[PDB]
Parts: C-alpha cells; structure tokens; sequence
C-alpha cells in the first residue's frame, strides 16, 4: 500500500507526507537480494495497468506546490541511478501510446517545468 | 417549435416498457455519493487558453 500513497500525495500537493513515504521506499529496497533493485524500484513508481508514473500523475494535476513536487521526485531518481528510463517512461495502452511527461508538462501550459 | 408539439405527443402514447428502452442520457457521478442522469455534449474553442484544472476524469479518452 506504499504505491497508493505516493499517487494520491502526488495528484494532492501533501511535500512532507511525500519525502516521508520515499524514505521508507528507500529502506524497503535496501535489504534486498539486489539482483534487480532498478528493476524493483521502477516497478514500486508505475501503475502496472496503464504505464503511469508518478511524475506524471504529479503533471496531470496542477497544485499550487507543483514545482516543489517535481523537484524532489527527480532528485530522489539520481540518486538511483535511473534518472533516463523514470523521465522517458510511456503510456502502453493502445489509446495513449507514446504520451510521456514532456507531453503532458506542454499541454498544461507550464512554461517552467519544461 | 410546431416539430416539438409533434415529437412530445407522439412520446405520451408508448407503453411504459416502450418508453425505458428508448432513454435520454447516461447516469453519471459528478460529485460524492451524487449521482446524476447526464447529456453529452462535444466542444473545440481556439480562442481562450487555459491550463485545464477542473475535470471528472484525468483520461480523456472514450472510456
């Protein structure tokens, strides 16, 4: 239930309940057989149906902390070495194929974010 | 205005049977624990733009 939390976090604009389930997102990964942990984390951050990130549930939904958000979800993806393949992820279902986060960042008209 | 007289009396003489399978509209939940029979209209305006925050649904798909 450490994936229901960070989607409806991100869609609200809650920062300190956020930085606080990614800690322990990072202590549920260290004690690991750590044979697919890029694998594994990418697999916590994406809804399984639709190709989802959280980046992008963050993007869908425009909040007054919006670019706070951002912020942290890409300087928490550094430090794990998957900063390509968490910002160039895409929708998978026949209706969206090929959306990814630069798309959505246009359309919403968020000139800084871009 | 006279093709509406027309349409409106010819719906008073269905069965009641008859008149459930030909219905107007979807039912639809538009607020919490609201739920509303609706009409769906389609729109494309060019001219005021916006950063869109107010909406049902995030996928904007027929779904």
């Amino acid at each position: 239930r450490l994936k229901k939390r960070i989607f409806a976090a991100v869609s609200e604009g809650c920062v300190e309940e956020l930085r606080e389930l990614l800690q322990d997102l990072q202590d549920l990964c260290r004690r690991r057989r750590g044979l697919d942990v890029p694998d594994f984390l990418m697999h916590k951050l994406t809804a399984s149906d639709t190709g989802k990130t959280c980046l992008m549930k963050a993007l869908l939904n425009i909040n007054p902390n919006t670019k706070e958000i951002v912020r942290i979800l890409l300087a928490f993806a550094e430090e794990n070495d998957i900063l390509d393949r968490f910002i160039n992820a895409e929708y998978t279902e026949e209706a969206y194929e090929g959306q990814t986060a630069l798309n959505i960042a246009i359309e919403r008209r968020q000139g800084d974010i871009t | 205005l006279q093709r509406a007289r027309t349409i409106l009396e010819f719906e008073k003489m269905l069965p009641e049977w008859l008149r459930s399978r030909f219905r107007m509209g979807e039912l639809c939940k538009v607020a919490d624990e609201d739920f509303r029979l609706c009409l769906r209209i389609n729109e494309v305006k060019w001219t005021e733009w916006k950063t869109h925050v107010s909406f049902l649904n995030e996928d904007p798909g027929p779904i």
